[PDB]
Formats: structure tokens, sequence, C-alpha cells
């Protein structure tokens, strides 16, 4: 008995086709994903194979103007139009609270929504009763398949589920729901969930009776072959786990942003044992046409969003240079503008202790994803800005020893010239690099804006002194190779969403004109 | 309806800490049970929660140092805090959610003052 | 974590006047998860308001809880001597739970 599992995860509100870098679509022929194209590929597989399930493993909520304006009404409408068979709750499904999960998603979705490890209590227990499920018995042809869902234990930190939900251990909560399906004479069982690849592997290993694991949260690309785009696989598709009972359990994920359709074909025997499994995420590129009905519907919802996305937030009278040839090689005015925004946002005074808690800002050149042109009568829109910052990182507050920041600035240029993203733009820092020195020894001047002073002025960094810095969450977690930051910092406090910070700054200043002014120099 | 915390008033730097909140009004219901602390003079700081079933979340500021426990045949909930420091001297409160809303902190204990010093 | 900036730090008004305390959250808080505490420097803090707006048992009608999104307000309309001490706003929408710096209210 043969099943075809189609799966998406972490689509993150990418309802329209994107660029290859999952931002806004400029050249039609180089564009990818979107529900209209996903509909085309799904219809075609459903016309070719008898036993097809379309599963989502959470994080449909949050990512574009779509989610901000329609608040998950768009998720219900366009997942309903695609006849998804089941969805597991992600952490971002709680971003507008359990209230904002119920009101559009759980009430308008025609498909089952699953989490075996989220328990409801208080007056929410009656209000949410039956709207999400521990497990689902799905008829597929003349057989049944059980689904059990699971959601990251960490959702109560990562999002806003409130006090009336309990996120219990996935393994402990999953096992009794799998046992229940076995007592209902269900011999084929899929764990569909949103805790990441490391947890997906442990579920496959430890939960007796799970045949297959379909996953999200870690944006993990698994591919068997020469990769068709820029995503480097963490391993082969599917990833086989030997369970403690000696079973081979396929584990799958499909990256993020609706760029790939996961595709897994399983042969089961009569008793529900997995005999064989093969597949590969399908790259959804311009060689699959957008379905014309879904596209016309997308266009309909688009009309009310065009107001919102071409909303003037402020004016620039300069070219905002966030091009990679500038921001990965030298000081760029886009970098200066984002760091000046970051410092403007984090304003706390104390009379005899400091002018500001924070004077200092770093940002990896790689994070800045677009320029903005000033010729559109100087207008900066949300869309324009979305293109610079497509990915909803937060700007966080860290404490670092001088020596740690010295090491970060060494890493910034350790392989200078090769268009890598680790090259730092700055505020409240003057740095000089000598590129003719050996890597680890190219920082010849590092001056920082004091805080323990009434008049802000520049002093040479001290190795044994502690500084407060605003930097992207990405750098805080050691992205682009900044392990010295992740491993050596002393405090981390999580801040506001990148685009929100840059947006309020532009709207408060009304007219910006950031210059390149010598924060970064070369001998 | 009342919550008293058991656990001593004196701690060494680099050392343990057993605090045991006892409910005896009625019993541990289907609710989150909290620990909070306050540095003397300054403001309130949330430590962690535990549901009946044993599930626990704690403050990421303290994350590595907190363990918590619950027992319904006993009828209370414990706290443990590893590796203590000057900035940890503070009054330690147990508390539970308002039983209509399943929100807020309603029926607090007396508290216990703890001190780090040798 | 959601930062709770209460203002002012210290009010001094006369009995019979109106104390309007203001709490500003760095992120939007669903009104089901916003609450107000009274504390007398020393002893157990007592719940005033849960939801943004609901009085707890034993709390008089003087106390009007208000607000939504980012901006929450605690109005006390006719102040009396025993209304001395510290007042904290609280959110349990996101972990950690977080309390404000506190607002210090002396009767003139
Ligand atoms: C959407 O994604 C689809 C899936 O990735 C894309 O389809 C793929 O297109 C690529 C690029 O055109 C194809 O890649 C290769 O095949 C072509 C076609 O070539 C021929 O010569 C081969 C010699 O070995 C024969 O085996 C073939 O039968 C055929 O006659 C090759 O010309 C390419 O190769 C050359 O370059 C490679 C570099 O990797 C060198 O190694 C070689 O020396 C060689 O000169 C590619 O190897 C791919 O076949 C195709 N994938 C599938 C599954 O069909 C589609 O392009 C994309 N759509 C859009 C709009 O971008
Ligand atoms: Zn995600
Ligand atoms: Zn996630």
């Amino acid at each position: 008995w043969e099943l075809t599992i189609l799966h998406t995860n972490d689509v993150h509100s990418r309802l329209e086709q994107t660029s290859e870098d999952s931002s806004k679509c400029v050249n039609a022929s180089r564009c990818m994903g979107g529900v209209a194209r996903l509909f085309t590929k799904v219809q075609q597989i459903r016309r070719a194979e008898p036993n097809v399930l379309l599963l989502d493993a959470g994080d449909q909520y949050q990512g574009t103007i779509w989610f901000t304006v329609y608040k998950g009404a768009e998720v219900a409408h366009f997942m309903n139009a695609l006849r998804y068979d089941a969805m597991a709750l992600g952490n971002h499904e709680f971003d507008n609270g359990v209230e904002g999960l119920i009101e559009p998603l759980l009430k308008e979705a025609k498909f089952p929504i699953l989490s075996a490890n989220i328990k409801a209590k208080g007056p929410l227990a009656s209000q949410i009763s039956g709207l999400y499920l521990p497990y689902k018995v799905l008829p597929v042809g003349d057989e049944v398949v059980g689904i059990v869902g699971y959601t990251s234990k960490e959702t109560p930190f990562l999002s806003n589920p409130g006090t009336n939900l309990v996120f219990e251990d996935e393994i402990t909560a999953l096992q009794p729901e799998v046992d229940k399906l076995k007592t209902l004479n269900v011999n084929k069982i899929i764990a569909l969930g949103h805790s990441g690849f490391e947890m997906d592997k442990l579920i496959a290993q430890k939960v007796r009776g799970v045949d297959v694991v379909v996953g999200g949260h870690s944006n993990t690309f698994l591919y068997t072959g020469n990769p068709p785009s820029k995503e480097v696989p963490a391993g082969k598709y599917p990833f086989i786990v030997t369970s403690d009972d000696g079973r081979k359990v396929p584990v799958v994920q499909a990256y993020a942003f609706g760029k790939y359709l996961g595709y897994l074909k399983i042969e089961f025997d009569e008793r529900g044992n997995v005999i064989s499994s093969h597949g590969n995420p399908i790259l959804l590129n311009s060689s699959i046409p957008e379905d014309p009905s879904i596209k016309a519907d997308i266009n309909k919802w688009r009309i009310k969003l065009d107001n919102y996305s071409t909303q003037e937030l402020g004016k620039t009278i300069v070219y905002l240079d966030g091009s990679s040839q500038s921001c990965r090689f030298r000081e760029c005015n886009m970098g200066n503008l984002i760091c000046d925004a970051m410092i403007n946002n984090n304003l706390r005074h104390a009379d005899e202790m400091f002018w500001n808690h924070v004077s200092m800002c770093i940002l990896n050149g790689g994070g800045i994803r677009s320029p903005i042109d000033e010729r559109n009568n100087g207008t900066i829109t949300w869309e324009n800005l979305a293109a610079v910052l497509p990915f909803g990182g937060t700007f966080d507050l860290v404490q670092l020893k001088g020596s740690t920041l010295k090491k970060a600035f060494e890493h910034s240029v350790h392989r200078y010239g090769q268009s890598t993203g680790e090259f730092l733009q700055v505020g409240g820092i003057h740095v000089v690099y000598d590129l003719s020195r050996k890597p680890g020894d190219r920082v010849v001047k590092l001056d920082v804006l004091c805080t323990k002073c009434r008049v802000p002025s520049y002093d040479p960094l001290k190795m044994d002194e502690v500084y407060k810095v605003i930097l992207p969450n990405f750098l805080a977690n050691g992205g682009d190779g900044f392990q010295m930051i992740k491993d050596e910092l002393l405090r981390h406090d999580s801040g506001d969403q990148d685009i929100n910070v840059v947006s309020t700054y532009i709207s408060k200043m009304k007219v910006i004109y950031p210059a390149v002014e010598g924060r970064i120099k070369f001998s | 309806e009342q919550l008293q915390e058991s656990g001593p008033g004196l701690v060494k730097p680099s050392e343990t800490l057993s605090l045991t909140c006892t409910v005896s009004g009625g019993s541990i219901r289907n609710n989150y049970y909290n620990w909070i602390r306050q540095p003397a003079g300054k403001g309130l700081e949330w430590i962690g929660r535990i549901y009946i079933s044993g599930t626990t979340n704690s403050n990421p500021s303290l994350k590595s140092r907190v363990t918590m426990s619950i027992d319904t045949s006993k009828n209370q909930f414990s706290l443990k805090l590893s590796s203590v420091t000057a900035a940890d001297t503070a009054i330690y409160y147990c508390a539970r959610e308002h039983y209509v809303s399943g929100t807020s902190l309603d029926n607090w204990g007396q508290g216990t003052l703890v001190t780090v010093s040798s | 974590e959601i930062v709770m900036t209460q203002s002012p730090t210290t009010l001094s008004l006369s009995p019979g006047e109106r104390a309007t305390l203001s709490c500003r959250a760095s992120q939007s808080v669903n009104t089901n998860y916003f609450s107000w505490y009274q504390q007398k420097p020393g002893l157990t803090p007592r719940l005033l308001i849960y939801g943004t707006s609901t009085r707890a048992t034993g709390i008089p009608a003087r106390f009007s809880g208000s607000g939504s999104g980012t901006d929450f307000t605690l109005t006390i309309s006719s102040l009396q001597p025993e209304d001395f001490g510290i007042y904290y706003c609280q959110q349990d929408y996101n972990l950690p739970y977080t309390f404000g710096q506190g607002t210090y209210l002396e009767i003139k």
C-alpha cells in the first residue's frame, strides 16, 4: 500500500511568489513558490497518484504584509483552497495570542489542526474545546492514516500563548496519543510537528509506533542529489532514524518560505510497516505555471494590501545604498541608517551613571538585503523597506568584553574581498583595518562612544572592560561565524523587530539623509 | 485558601536552596503555581511556573539555576536555586493564578527573606 | 522579554484627588494578561485588577483599570490614607512574566 506525502513548513506568509532569496519578486522568470504555483504542482500530483496527503508543519502565521493586514484570514482561505489534509501548530500561530489563533484560523480552517502536547485550562478549556486535536484518523482510499501533532515546548518564550496553555514534553505527550490510534486499529502513523530537526529525530527514535516524522521550525533542507538552488542540505531526503525498537523511520522537512514542496512516497505492507521511502523537495520555480484561478483570487486580496504596502512612512533625499557590493566591502549609508535607528530606539537615561545604557551598534552586511532608490519623489514605503529587511530578526542588547568585540572585528575582515556577509556596519564605533596584516591582527584602531560620561566622545576600546551593544539576534546566536559573540557574551536581552525599529525612526525623522562619514577606514 | 512557603533564611555564596510552598485552604487545582522574588527596596522579578502535571518554565535570566517540582498526594510545589551571589539576596514569594481567569497572581504567601553572606 | 515602563516613578496628590498611573509595554499585550498589584514596603503584594479592567474580590470601585495595545492606565478617583505604598503593572502574555519598575504614591 503506497502513500504520497506532500509537506510544507515555515511558509511564513509568503502567499505571493518570492525572489530566489525569499523576498519580493522583481524578474518573473527568476521567481518561486506562492500558493498559486503550489496549487499547480499539488493538483498535478493528485491527478497522477491515488493516495496523496498535503500536510503543513506550522509557521504559516507571520512574515509579510499579508499576515499584518489579514491576521490569518489569508491562511485559512488559501490553505482551504489547496485542500490541506492537516496542519500542526507552530510557535508563530500564537503571535496574536491564543485569541488571534482561534478567531481567524481555528474557526475558518476546514482541515484538522493538531498538537498532542498543548493542553488548555481555565475558561479557555471550554472556548477552544474541539478546535485543535491531539490526533486525527484520516481515511485515504480504503485505508486510514493517523496523524499526531506536536509544538515546540519553547512557544511560551518565542510567542504569546498566555497562561491558559501548557506546552508539555513532546515525547511524553505523543506516546499516549499514538497508543490510542493503535487501539482504534490504526497501523499507519505520521508525527506532524514544529519543534525542529533535532526533536524530529528524537521522536522518530523514542515514540513507539510512529512510521514517519514530518517537521518544521529549524528551516532544515534535506536533499538527495545536486542541490537545484543555493540551499546546502543538512542531509539526504528522507533522513532515516533507527528507533529503539529497530524500525527505520523516515524524517523529513522542506526548508521554508514556500520555495519547496516536500514529496515523500512510502510503501507500507498490510500491517502498516514502512517497506521503502524515496523522494525530494520539489523546487517551485517559474517552470511551474501559477494556477490562473488561485492567482486571480490572490490579486483580489492584493487590492486591499496595495493601500498598506505603498504607504509613505517618510522621505529620503539620498540613495539608500544597501547593495551587497557596498555593505560587504565598506561603510554604507544604509548600514549607518539602520544602526542609528537601533541606538535611537533604546533610549534610557540615568543622571550620574550614563547618558544612555547603549552607545554602540553592529550589524552584518549580509543582513541588508536591498538598496532603496530616492527618485520616487523621495518616498519610502513599507514594501521598499520589507525588501531591505525581509526576515523579522530582532535587534538585541548584549554585554561583551572589549576583547570579544576585538575578535568580532577581526572576523569581520578575516577573509575580506570575497563578498561574505560577516562584514560589520557600525554606530558609536570608529574602526581602522590594515588588510596587509594577517587575519586576527587587521584591527589597528578600535574607538567606541563612551557611556560613563555626560558629553559623548570616542575612546580606544579596552580589552578587560564590559560594553553594551545592539546587534541582530542572528549575531547573538553566532550566525555568519560569530561564535565568539554567542560563546563569550555575559548578558543577552531580546529587543524589537528590525523593520519596526527602522520604520518608526524614518516616520519620526520625516526626512533622512544618512552619509558615509568614516566610521570604517582602511590603511 | 492559603499558601505558606517552608525553607531557611541563610545561604552561602556557591550553594543550593530548597523552598517548599504549602497550600492547605483547598488543594492544588488545574492551575500554574508561581515563584517570584524581590531585591530589598527594588521591584518584582518572576522566577518560574509549574502546572499540576509537572511541566515547568523559568526566567531565561536565571534559566540554568532553577529546578521545580509538584506532588498532589503531598499537596505542594518545591523550588531549587543553584550557585548563589550578592545580587540574589531577596524576598521569595509563592503564588497561584486567579481561579476564574486562570491569569494573574492572586493568593500569595507571607514570603521568606533569603540572604547571601558568610 | 516584554519591558513594562510605568510613569510617573513617584506621585504626591491630596486625598479626594485622582491618581492616574500609566504603564507602557515594549510589545502589545492581549488585555486578558495585564494586571495591577498593590504592595506595602515589606509584605505580600495584593491583586487589584486582572484582565485589563476586572476588579478582584474585596477591591473597591475607586480603582478603574483601562487600556489596550501598548498603553495601560490605573485610575484611582478619590484617594484615601490606606492607598499608600507601591503599585506595579504585570503581563503574563509572554515568558518571562514581567513587572513594572513600580509607581510610588504619597498622599499630601
Ligand atoms: C527549475 O528547476 C528545475 C530543476 O532544477 C530546472 O531543470 C533543470 O535545469 C538544469 C539547468 O538547465 C538542468 O541541468 C543539467 O542538464 C542540462 C541539459 O543537458 C544535457 O547534457 C547532459 C550531459 O551529461 C545530458 O546528460 C543531458 O541528457 C542533456 O543532453 C546540462 O546541459 C547541464 O549541464 C552542464 O553544466 C554542468 C554544470 O552542473 C556541467 O557539469 C556539465 O559539464 C554540462 O556541460 C546540467 O547538468 C537539469 O537537467 C534540469 N533538471 C531536471 C530534473 O530536469 C529548471 O531549469 C528550472 N527552471 C527555471 C526556469 O530555472
Ligand atoms: Zn518558522
Ligand atoms: Zn517556528
